[PDB]
């Protein structure tokens, strides 16, 4: 069973160092190359470097010579990627991949690296209600603004899942060193403001959860 | 007797070609047992022909 | 120092149909091009290498058609497994990965439903202010949103986010937040969110005042 | 680079084949320098063939 | 020039032993086999043994394995043949020959081994004359008998070489582990007995030289 | 063991003519046969190996042949240099030499001159007795000598010696000594030396009587 087990996600202050491990099975790293690749979240892949565990040879990308260091323990089926002087630009997902020097047969899982000055911070949850104006009144759209939390993720429900159709929850954006979501529902205008609606917003990192009404004021 | 050394010379040829082949290959080179066996078999026939150029 | 450009961020297709994914090298890269698939929540996996050789276990539908500065990955028949992201890669001198292409499901045109919301009292007492505009359930993903403050263009302070293609009704949704200070927000009266799209010559405009 | 180890292997092959031929030949092998060279050139060309059963797809 | 130089002639008593050397030049012994061969006075050619001095591996004939042994000195380009339990049978000329296992591409000059209990001893020289009978009177044939000497060789002349042609000297033969020979001459009958005929033997080993006339009867 | 027999102890030839030196093996020796030349006083030299292949330096004259239990060494043109001894050797599983063939110059038949001599008075005081018979200047070398003591034949106590082909007149000479005790010699009266040769049906015989 070929598998490449990497270490868990890392959340580290800017300027610090991190050592991501990559453990292999189902084949011998002693006769292969192990490569490391950075997929910025949403953007595309950049190569970092590779190592030959058996002969302990390293080839690096010019981009990452000063920042990245590769090493290996031939007897532990394990190689490590060490990254120094971290910034928000190094915040990405890092894979290790088996292969030759340039074509990668089987990739790992991808260890998430997030680099930020922020400490664990609960979101501000602002209700999004319409004004007194009205148009195409068949359906009404509400929302919330999860804002200023760290780290990810955030779970959002409406009426604790009692309102599951016509809902849109959006991936957070990184705004001012913190993450912001928005989410919206669409209920028929018949039952609102008649029937109450609620922002459920859960941030498991801080164990902070919000149950907030949407009001016309 | 003639062929005792032959097979061993093929063994060194076969494994060394594989090591260099692996460390410089752009691809992983899976099933390397079958890579080596073809090389070691071919290597022995090569050795028989190389031996032959020393004719009377 | 070498560019691999995938012209199309997205390619449309239906299940059972034929589709291509293109890649363009900025200079001659021989046949040294590889294609990878990455489904959401998956590490990449190899489809093609040396620009036409199929890797172990990859189904025959993944044809590869390549040399020079122009390469193409063709999927003979598209199915659920193929609704994924695709990257091309050059390794002739150095590693450049392509920009990436996302294979979507085609559906009939759909205009977005647009809503606009003022900043909340609670936010306005903290000194902040966020003007929120949703643009939901539209296709194709080619949408362009413009913000206006008192009828005048606003570019900065705007952060946007999209959902991927909805699995039930194959549409895309967009959220756009314009964030300002309490100081500036209170210095203006009209706020509008204006969407340019292929489903209406007129941009979709919806507005509020104070 | 690619011939860095191709030559060493041809050299090792040529030397060991010759030493065996000499020790197992009823005839004294004359001008063994010439014998080796034919074996070494033949070794090199066929080493370049052996290496090519790697990935010629 | 390529050549093989062997040690000098040997005299041994029965039961004793010898070491015959064979120095090589013009080629490398560590890349060849050196073979030893017995050539007897009956002209039969027999093979003894060989060594590959680069390794030192040996091979022997079952007829000589018991008493013949080969050693070599790589640093002196010299192979050595040692013979024990000597007897008149082993008395022969011994060649050392380059080649492979079999085909002797170049031969040395040979070492003469004489095995005998005899000590240095002069020949008895007896005059050979016809009796009273008249035998084919056109010519007269006289002779001598150089008998019971050791070692070889002897010199024979007639009238100190003045009686040059028409003479026959024969190679020696073994009587009781000693050497013996005879010589003849054919002077015309009118010359002798009135013109003295003599045979002039010489045995350099014993420094014995014999000057004997041929007398009638 | 395997036996190599050279039937002809001697071959007759002349400068400018052809000659075949043959060699018969007792068991199949394949082509594993070598031929050597040995001039008098000299050590052997290789001419042919593998029964038909010339050793480096060997002239076109030396055209060896054969496989099996029969082999040949054809000299196309005989020179003075070739008047020497010739040996064959087999090495199929083990090494055996032949006893050699000796290449002589041919000349017209020649009958020997024969002399007979009694023991000397000096020898007959020491106790021994040598009756001597010379047979000189005959051709071919095939000559047979028998000793008779008072008619009765003699074989034991007889030592023979031979010369090689004389360089002046291409003949051979032989010496035969009948070595007896003084007692044996004195108890007999008549001594005689006989020889059979191609030149005469009647043997050559010459007598001595005490």
């Amino acid at each position: 069973q070929v598998q490449l087990q990497q270490s868990g996600p890392e959340l580290v202050k800017p300027g610090a160092s991190v050592k991501i491990s990559c453990k292999a099975s189902g084949y011998a790293l002693s006769s292969s190359w192990l490569n490391w690749v950075k997929q910025r979240p949403g953007q595309g892949l950049e190569w970092i470097g590779r190592i030959f565990p058996g002969d302990g040879d390293t080839n690096y990308n010019g981009k990452f010579k000063g920042k990245a260091t590769l090493t290996a323990d031939k007897s532990s089926s394990t190689a490590y990627l060490q990254l120094s002087s971290l910034t928000s630009v190094d915040s990405a997902v890092y894979f290790c991949a088996r292969g030759g020097t340039v074509v990668f047969d089987y990739w790992g899982q991808g260890t998430t690296l997030t680099v930020s000055s922020a400490k664990t911070t609960p979101p501000s949850v602002y209700p999004l209600a319409p004004g007194s104006a009205a148009q195409t009144n068949s359906m009404v759209t509400l929302g919330c603004l999860v804002k200023g939390y760290f780290p990810e993720p955030v779970t959002v429900t409406w009426n604790s899942g009692s309102l599951s159709s016509g809902v849109h929850t959006f991936p957070a954006v990184l705004q001012s060193d913190l993450y912001t979501l928005s989410s919206s529902v669409t209920v028929p205008s018949s039952t609102w403001p008649s029937e109450t609606v609620t922002c459920n917003v859960a941030h498991p990192a801080s164990s902070t959860k919000v149950d907030k009404k949407i009001v016309p004021r | 007797s003639m062929n005792k050394i032959g097979d061993d010379l093929a063994e060194t040829i076969s494994n060394e070609l594989v090591s260099v082949l692996q460390k410089n290959s752009p691809t992983f080179l899976e099933s390397s047992f079958d890579i080596k066996s073809e090389v070691k078999k071919h290597a022995k026939s090569m050795l028989k022909e190389l031996i032959k150029v020393g004719l009377p | 120092d070498i560019v691999m450009t995938q012209s199309h961020k997205f390619m449309s297709t239906s299940v059972g149909d034929r589709v291509n994914i293109t890649c363009k090298a900025s200079q001659d890269v021989g046949i040294a091009v590889a294609w990878y698939q990455q489904r959401p929540g998956q590490s990449p996996k190899l489809l093609i290498y040396w620009a036409s050789k199929r890797h172990t276990g990859v189904h025959d539908r993944f044809t590869g058609t390549g040399s020079g500065t122009d390469f193409t990955l063709t999927i003979s028949t598209v199915q659920s497994e193929d609704l994924a992201d695709y990257f091309c890669q050059q390794y002739s001198n150095s590693l450049t990965f392509g920009a990436g292409t996302t294979l979507e499901l085609s559906r009939a045109d759909a205009a977005p439903t647009v809503s606009i919301f003022p900043p909340s009292s609670e936010q306005l007492t903290s000194g902040g202010a966020s003007v929120v505009c949703f643009l939901n359930n539209f296709y194709p993903k080619d949408i362009n949103v413009k913000w206006k403050i008192d009828g005048s263009e606003r570019q900065n302070g705007v952060l946007n986010s999209w959902t991927d293609q909805d699995s039930k009704d194959s549409t895309y949704s967009m959220s756009s937040t314009l964030t300002l200070t309490k100081d500036e927000y209170e210095r203006h009266n009209s706020y509008a969110c204006e969407a340019t799209h292929k489903t209406s010559t007129s941009p979709i405009v919806k507005s509020f005042n104070r």
